[PDB]
């Protein structure tokens, strides 16, 4: 949460050659220095007719701030024939990538161009070359007999790449077979001891790869970012990497095994053109042992308080449980346009606080584009969402962006103090930083008065000048240091206390110091070792009673430490600082004795009572819930008097009601110091004696599936007076309750049927929709509308079968959407009549022969239900005339249900009941 | 009355002013006074002292009538009613004023055709020669003036996208496939905007194909140029504008151009030069679609994605992201392409939305739409299903909170892609605890308001007690472009279904629905016979927007549609049938001459 960024190192390079694109730090077992690893894609080199070919500077750490570019080959194009070039070095972006393991470094040229063994070409197949000491060896995995586009001729490869902690590499290509993209692993071992200058095209042995896919995968990119990690029981990281065009460009991340390069899992993005996978990160944000995926959409548009769409790019955070599946959670940009996920970069734990950390950077955020890059720290929950620090960029344009940011390594300390660093390059200005991690310093400060109760009469000790007895009183402010890495010793810390705070400006301090006089004093420290808390006194009286009438108002004591700027090592100069979160200033107070019996002490008598009024929390939906608290004191003045509540974790408190002219507008605020959560609430410092107090505090409950029968809040007042401090504490409940609107719903879909009938023929023994009749159908819907859900219901679906041995709506079939099963009592479709191949008005059961449809229903939730989509046919013999008038018919089915069964069974219950029916009318119109 | 301005007053006019606008002050010369000195002017004055009390106030300084047609000498055609009103506000006040949106007819229109030159298309560039007069009458008929322009591209013509060069003798042709085919060039601009409605033919009659590599072109790096370069494709400052795009195939976007090896983002600018070639295809990597917006926007172009149905569906998505595009389905020779720049055209000319540029920061704006006739709904503030040469009406609130720094801080309302607004200066006339607030779920004003000693003084875009609920219904969009499916109401965001037995985050859902028939007769009830309610209401005509074409006598056969009948309250049986497809088009055959009874 803190880089120093007063003078951090800063680094150069060829006016153009975008030094700074890639980055890493260099740190060989044979030496104790460290450096710098900076590609520079685009300089211009020493090598034969190779114009931009691109170079990796290897940068000293030592106020000399050089970088002499590592000499990976000085070798021109090589030659196939007397002027047919083999390889075309020029314009390669060598330096594109670079990564180091240890005496060992990997450096590509995606742009690297190859004509082949066969026919003249000028593919961009791409190449690395991997340095170890002295020894460099070529990798060039898809430099090989397999050529062209269908094949491995475009891959780019090493457009990305990573080493594993079992020293492997794995090597992207976007390119490979119609840009569906690449992936290969190799042992550093065999790249290079298998390697041969007389072999354009090498086979390593234990080498993994993907393989090619179906078309519809080609131009995906697989490669373009990758990083590595383990993501199954134990063993060797796996490997991890984004596609951008993956999916309908609403990209995607793939995490190979890293044993037998099988797939293990994939993440998918959102929202198209996104360019989600441009970047990927594999760390440990929780430390919980369990390695954290972290996936970059550079252009992922999000939006704004006014609902428009903005492109300000987030950071998928996903995190890796026991389980094998992940607890994901999201992180936009701020800025328009910067790229937010455009770069991620793991640092180790970049304030030693115990959990790793992670920077993400905006290439084109503040001032004008100048670069952005915001440190996120890590904790147990999480990754905390909020910036603790933003680098800025600070260099301007001048042919294209800076780029601060676009790249950026850390998890390496390069120096003394025990605590990371990082290097962040911006290629539009060729140049990267170094920052240095500050030495974090946790302190505890003390602060405590003589006498708790000043006694305005009693007045040892005298004054200065005047030998004047007055009353008193020592405060007592102590101090702990110490942190750790590199830094202990010194630490020294100008200090500073005040009496009446409560006061400031206004005159009125009823206090001042012994030999002073004065409301407020200060002085120094000094200290070291964690423990050696040095303290320092000093002695306060206070004024005489005839200067102030005030004496309410309690005295409270200030102080407020602060650290100096000399505490660094000759690191050319770097001042740590104290823990994010920690205040420099803490308080205690002091109450001038007043009306606390004969014996001088006050001891009140509290008491809180709560009536349950609303006292109905139905278990679902979030039920709101106020309590009417009654604090009163029948004792002495209580100080510091206040109310607690202890919370239950599915109550969040909303606030004091004051929606009331009986309830107390109380100045409660909620709070966890101890995971106790509670609510508190002021009752008045000096709280006076004989003070009843009502007063709401609502807030809404939660609950939870089965759990017990009711959730509880407990109150208690606690006072600062020595003796009876606190009150009895009365706990309150308030019983869950169910209650599930369930119901039911049906639909006819024609309502309706008109007989004349479009045409018809009543063919004996039928074979086919139309040769039976129209199609009517029914349709139900159960629904759970009620907050609390239930767990079993019975469908009970009465269907008009017959009315005289006569079919009423011949049922073909029955279909259900939701967690439903059901049963008909009868076969449904007697007469197979497969689909098409080219008492006398209301027809109910009550007068018809039924057919019953029975369904078993699952477990609904609030808002969710079960449908029964029954497809029938009108049997087309509500046909007849030569007896009186064959017309008007009310088809009717009915479907009632019955709840059953709730997950609670330890709360009461009670039978959910009810049905419904729906009505098909064939009627005639030109009878 | 000792009220809230007695209460905070006493300290000096600011802040008295700052309290509430229902407040005042008053004192000068030497006059005494024992009653408060801040107070509602009201209670002050029947104590003495009468000017210092301002009062909001919006002025409009520009009129000008609506007009009915387009350019007809020197009356500058208006679409848009009030142009420039003066706003006023004081201390944490309001003030509500409104807008006139008209689609003036014959109003003119530019057509720029913006074709891919992939192989795929030598045909393509062919069932197009015609068109371009073919276009200028169907056109014609429908706009007084109409000016049309074409632009060709390809892709970034480098390495990876391009025949890098493998035979000397391939950086010219499609070497293998013998058919001999133009070299690569991103994007070309032929011809510029001229009414000249026939250099367009004798132009790309000209034109030829390329060929790429690759499957994904370049298109948006043209779409990006035809877009921002205005002076070189020629658009009409005072007309309707329109980028035809069409393509058969993928296209790159934003941050592919790495492999090619380029990483400088597009900057938006015009980059085009006298040879009319895009020079920055091989420096500037494709724009993204959010640039692609902004620009699309601010210079008032329609883009319109012409594409085949191969690859439809991806453009409709790309739409849905760069929203007031309209995309319609193209064929593999374009055949088509006339009779769907015609209905792209309509189909945007169907709508008006409000759009703001330059509000400033503690200014707040809530709005209300009028577009049917005295029914007003509140919340919206775009419409659509309108008849060009209709005009619909927009009430805005204005809202400070608090008080910024003086300026003819000035900030415009106006339709997309119109060339009218409503500039509206705003002025500023400005010369307890915030611990104890209320708290949502953790943040005091849910994060999105102040904190003012009763309750929380919500941020723009937020209102309610607490500020939880916000001012946004792209939420309740739903496919349809009509909010909760017009099932249910947009309260906060989240709609809630007046429960017709529905459900749904937009009320999409409704299975117990009656039949899908029921729906739309009362459509065929007044579209064919006046009667039925719906001409009660006297709509009918926003809504039952479909295409009722009384058939012959059969009915219809097409598969995939359904039927229905139902009596009329003539008594009579009326048969139609529903159908859906093609452009998207819904049109309701209703047989003719129904049944009734005989005698
Ligand atoms: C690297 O050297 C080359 C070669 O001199 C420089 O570019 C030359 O001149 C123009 C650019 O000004 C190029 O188009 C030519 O291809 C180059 N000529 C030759 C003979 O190679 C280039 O500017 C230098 N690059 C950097 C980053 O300094
Ligand atoms: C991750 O997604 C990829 C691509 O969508 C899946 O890979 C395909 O898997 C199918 C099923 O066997 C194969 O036929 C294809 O050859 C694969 N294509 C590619 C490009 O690999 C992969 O199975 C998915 N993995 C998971 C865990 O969902
Ligand atoms: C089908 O016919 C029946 C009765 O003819 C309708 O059901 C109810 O009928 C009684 C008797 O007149 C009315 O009082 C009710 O109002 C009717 N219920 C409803 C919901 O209207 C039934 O509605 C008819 N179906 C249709 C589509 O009209
Ligand atoms: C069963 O559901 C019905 C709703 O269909 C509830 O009845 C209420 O609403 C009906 C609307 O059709 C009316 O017909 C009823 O008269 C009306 N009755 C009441 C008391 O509101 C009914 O309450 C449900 N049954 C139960 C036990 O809740
Ligand atoms: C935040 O805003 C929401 C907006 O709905 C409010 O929550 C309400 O939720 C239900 C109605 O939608 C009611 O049952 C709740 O009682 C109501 N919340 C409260 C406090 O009454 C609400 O105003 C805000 N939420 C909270 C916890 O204050
Ligand atoms: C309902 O509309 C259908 C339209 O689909 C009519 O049937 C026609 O279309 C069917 C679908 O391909 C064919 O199977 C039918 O043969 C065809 N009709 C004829 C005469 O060939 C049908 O007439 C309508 N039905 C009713 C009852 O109105
Ligand atoms: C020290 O006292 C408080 C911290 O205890 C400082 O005031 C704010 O305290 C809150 C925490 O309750 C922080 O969130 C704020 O950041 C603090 N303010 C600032 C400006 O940082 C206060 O500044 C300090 N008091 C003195 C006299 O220095
Ligand atoms: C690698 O080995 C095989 C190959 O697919 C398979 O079991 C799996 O992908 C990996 N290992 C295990 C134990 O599953
Ligand atoms: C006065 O306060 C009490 C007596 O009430 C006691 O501490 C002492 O007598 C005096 N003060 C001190 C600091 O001792
Ligand atoms: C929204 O609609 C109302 C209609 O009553 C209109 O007066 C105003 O524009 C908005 N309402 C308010 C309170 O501003
Ligand atoms: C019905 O479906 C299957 C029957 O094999 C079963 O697994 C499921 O639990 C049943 N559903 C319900 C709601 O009982
Ligand atoms: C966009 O098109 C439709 C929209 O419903 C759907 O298939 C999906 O949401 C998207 N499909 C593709 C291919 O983008
Ligand atoms: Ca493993
Ligand atoms: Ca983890
Ligand atoms: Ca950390
Ligand atoms: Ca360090
Ligand atoms: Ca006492
Ligand atoms: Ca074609």
């Amino acid at each position: 949460f803190n880089l120093d960024v007063d003078s951090p190192a800063e680094y150069s390079g060829p006016e153009g050659s975008y030094f700074g694109f890639a980055v890493d730090f260099f740190v060989p077992s044979a030496s104790s220095r460290m450096f710098l690893l900076v590609g520079a894609p685009k300089a211009n080199t020493t090598q034969p007719g190779i114009v931009e070919g691109g170079q990796v500077l290897k940068c000293d750490w030592s106020s000399t701030r050089r970088c002499q570019p590592i000499e990976f080959d000085a070798t021109g194009n090589r030659d196939y024939a007397k002027d047919d070039p083999l390889e075309f070095k020029s314009h390669q972006w060598f330096g594109a990538s670079v990564r180091s393991k240890q005496d060992k470094i990997l450096a590509c040229a995606p742009l690297y161009h190859w004509r082949t063994e066969m026919k003249q070409e000028r593919e961009p197949v791409g190449t690395c070359f991997l340095q170890d000491g002295t020894k460099t060896v070529e990798y060039a995995p898809c430099r090989s007999q397999d050529i062209d586009a269908d094949g491995q001729g475009f891959c780019q490869g090493g457009f990305s790449i990573d080493f594993t902690k079992a020293d492997r590499v794995l090597l992207g290509g976007p390119g490979s077979f119609y840009w569906q993209g690449q992936l290969i692993s190799d042992q550093v071992a065999e790249i290079v001891s298998k390697y041969d200058p007389n072999v354009y095209s090498i086979k390593y042995n234990n080498q993994l790869a993907t393989r090619t896919a179906q078309a519809i995968f080609d131009d995906s990119y697989l490669g373009y970012s990758v990083a590595v990690g383990d993501f199954n029981g134990d063993g060797i990281d796996d490997f991890v990497s984004g596609v951008p065009r993956a999916a309908r460009t609403l990209g995607m991340v793939y995490i190979y095994d890293g044993k037998n390069m099988s797939s293990l899992y994939n993440f998918t993005g959102e929202q198209m053109a996104a360019y989600f996978g441009f970047s990927v990160a594999a760390t440990d944000i929780n430390g919980d042992d369990y390695a954290d995926v972290f996936i970059g959409a550079p252009l992922f548009m999000d939006r704004g308080s006014d609902g428009k769409l903005q492109e300000v790019g987030q950071v998928s955070v996903s995190l890796q449980r026991a389980s094998g599946d992940f607890q994901t959670t999201k992180l936009n940009g701020f800025e328009v346009f910067a790229r937010f996920g455009s770069a991620i970069a793991p640092l180790g734990d970049l304030d030693q606080d115990g959990f790793n950390d992670i920077a993400i950077a905006a290439p084109y955020g503040g001032e004008d584009k100048k670069g952005i890059v915001y440190i996120f720290n890590g904790r147990s929950t999480g990754l905390n969402a909020v910036p603790s620090q933003i680098l800025e960029g600070q260099w301007a344009a001048r042919s294209m962006p800076p780029s601060f940011g676009y790249s950026m390594k850390g998890a390496t300390d390069i120096d003394k103090n025990g605590y990371p660093d990082l290097i962040v390059g911006a290629f539009g200005v060729d140049r990267a930083i170094l920052y240095r991690a500050r030495p974090v310093i946790t302190v505890n400060a003390g602060l405590e008065v003589y006498p708790s109760i000043l006694n305005q009469d009693n007045k040892t000790c005298s004054l200065p000048g005047t030998a004047l007895k007055v009353s008193c009183f020592n405060v007592r402010f102590c101090l702990k240091a110490d942190g750790k890495g590199v830094l202990p010793r010194k630490l020294n810390f100008q200090v500073e206390l005040l009496l009446d705070k409560l006061k400031q400006k206004g005159a009125i301090r009823r206090a001042l110091f012994l030999y002073s006089r004065s409301p407020s004093h200060s002085k120094n420290m000094t200290i070291s070792r964690g423990g050696l808390m040095q303290c320092e006194e000093l002695i306060a009286y206070l004024r005489d009673e005839s200067e102030f009438r005030d004496k309410l108002t309690p005295i409270t004591i200030f102080m407020e430490y602060r650290l100096d700027y000399r505490t660094a090592a000759d690191t050319t100069g770097l001042q740590p600082i104290l823990n994010q979160f920690t205040p420099a200033n803490i308080s205690r107070q002091a109450h001038i004795l007043l009306d606390c019996g004969e014996d001088n002490v006050c001891k009140p008598k509290l008491e809180v009572s709560v009536d349950s009024d609303q006292k109905k929390i139905y278990i679902g939906d979030d039920n709101p819930l106020t309590l009417i608290v009654k604090a009163q004191n029948q004792g002495e003045g209580a100080y510091e008097a206040e109310l607690i509540v202890s919370i239950p974790l599915q109550a969040d408190f909303i606030g004091v009601v004051r929606n009331n002219e009986a309830l107390a507008r109380l100045s409660c605020a909620f709070k966890t110091e101890n995971q106790t959560r509670q609510v508190v609430c002021d009752l008045g410092n000096p709280m006076k004696a004989g003070t009843q107090l009502l007063a709401g505090l609502r807030f809404s409950v939660h609950q939870q599936s089965e759990m017990d029968t009711s959730v509880k809040f407990d109150l208690q007042i606690q006072s600062s007076n020595l003796f009876d401090k606190v009150s009895p504490v009365v706990s309150h409940k308030v019983d869950l309750a169910v209650l599930a609107a369930v119901e039911i719903r049906g639909v006819s879909s024609p309502d309706h049927v008109f007989l004349p009938i479009p045409n018809w023929e009543h063919k004996e023994n039928p074979e086919t929709e139309e040769d039976v009749g129209p199609v009517v159908q029914h349709i139900y819907e159960l629904r759970n509308n009620g907050p609390s859900s239930f767990s079993k219901a019975m469908l009970h679906l009465q269907w008009p079968y017959k009315y005289n041995n006569n079919t009423l709506l011949y049922i073909l079939h029955y279909d259900i959407d939701g967690p439903m099963n059901c049963t008909s009592d009868m076969e449904i479709n007697p007469l197979r009549i497969k689909i098409s191949s080219l008492d006398i008005h209301t027809l109910g059961c009550g007068v018809a022969q039924c057919l019953k449809i029975v369904c078993q229903v699952g477990r609904l939730d609030r808002g969710k239900s079960a449908i029964l989509y029954v497809k029938s046919l009108l049997w087309t013999e509500t046909f007849m005339n030569k007896e009186n008038q064959n017309h008007s018919y009310s088809l009717k089915s009915s479907a009632s249900f019955n709840v059953i069964e709730f997950p609670y069974k330890n709360l009461p219950i009670e039978d959910i009941t009810n049905s419904t029916l729906v009505t098909t009318n064939v009627t005639w119109g030109i009878q | 009355g000792p009220n809230i301005c007695t209460t905070r007053g006493v300290s000096s006019c600011q802040q008295c002013l700052a309290v509430s606008p229902m407040c005042a002050w008053c004192s000068d010369e030497a006059l005494p006074l024992g009653s408060p000195r801040c107070d509602l002017k009201e209670n002050l004055l029947k104590d003495n002292c009468a000017i210092e009390f301002p009062v909001s106030e919006a002025r409009v300084l520009e009129d000008r009538p609506l007009s009915d047609k387009g350019s007809g000498d020197s009356s500058q055609v208006t679409q848009v009613s009030p142009q420039r009103i003066a706003l006023r506000l004081r201390p944490d006040d309001s003030k509500n004023f409104s807008i006139q949106v008209r689609q003036v007819e014959d109003y003119p229109v530019d057509i720029y055709y913006l074709m891919d030159l992939s192989y795929s298309m030598k045909d393509d560039l062919w069932s197009i020669q015609n068109l371009g007069t073919k276009l200028a009458t169907q056109m014609r008929k429908l706009t007084s003036n109409l000016r049309i322009g074409f632009g060709a591209f390809v892709d970034k013509p480098v390495s990876p996208y391009m025949y890098i060069s493998p035979p000397e003798a391939l950086e010219n042709p499609c070497y293998d496939m013998k058919t001999t085919c133009l070299p690569m060039f991103g994007y070309k601009h032929v011809l510029t905007l001229t009414d000249q409605v026939t250099r367009f033919n004798e132009e790309v009659k000209k034109q030829s194909v390329s060929r790429n590599r690759d499957a994904p072109e370049g298109g948006f790096d043209a779409i990006m140029q035809a877009t921002v370069c205005d002076e070189k494709i020629g658009w009409r400052n005072d007309a309707s504008h329109l980028l035809v795009f069409t393509t058969d195939a993928k296209t790159h976007i934003a941050l592919d151009g790495r492999l090619a090896g380029i990483v400088q983002p597009n900057d938006g600018q015009c980059h085009v030069g006298s040879d009319n070639h895009y020079s920055a295809s091989t420096t500037m990597d494709y724009p993204s679609l959010g640039l692609m917006t902004e620009k699309l926007s601010q210079k008032n172009i329609n883009l319109i994605f012409a594409v085949t149905e191969n690859v439809v569906n991806l453009y409709q998505n790309y739409s849905e992201l760069i929203p007031g595009t309209t995309v319609g389905v193209l064929s593999m020779d374009s055949s088509n392409v006339l009779q769907l720049i015609v209905d792209a055209y309509g189909k945007i000319r169907s709508k008006v939305e409000l759009e703001v540029r330059d509000l400033p920061e503690e200014l707040s704006l809530s709005f209300n739409a009028t577009c049917l006739n005295n029914e007003v709904i509140p919340g919206l503030k775009s419409c659509m299903g309108l008849k060009i040469g209709d005009t619909v009406s927009f009430s805005i609130e204005a809202k400070v909170r608090g008080c910024p720094q003086e300026k003819e801080k000035s900030f415009t309302i106006k339709p997309v892609g119109f060339k009218d607004s409503l500039i509206v200066q705003v002025t500023f006339d400005c010369d307890c605890d915030d611990f104890s607030c209320v708290r949502y779920k953790g943040e005091m004003c849910s994060g999105h308001g102040q904190c003012s000693c009763g309750d929380c003084l919500c941020d723009s875009d937020w209102t309610g007690y607490y500020c939880n609920c916000t001012t946004r219904t792209d939420t309740c969009m739903s496919s349809n472009g009509l909010l909760c499916s017009g099932r249910g109401k947009c309260e906060c965001g989240s709609c809630v279904c007046i429960q017709p037995g529905s459900y749904g985050d937009t009320c999409e859902k409704c299975p117990t629905c009656p039949d899908a028939c029921t729906f739309k007769k009362e459509c065929v009830e007044c579209k064919k016979f006046d009667r039925e309610p719906y001409m009660t209401e006297n709509t009918c005509n926003r809504y039952c927007r479909d295409e009722i074409e009384s058939v012959k006598e059969l009915k219809d056969t097409g598969k995939d549609a359904v039927n229905c009948t139902y009596k009329n309250e003539d008594d009579c049986v009326v048969r139609f049938q529903y159908y859906e497809d093609s452009s998207g088009k819904s049109i309701l055959y209703v047989v003719e001459e129904p049944e009734c009874p005989k005698g």
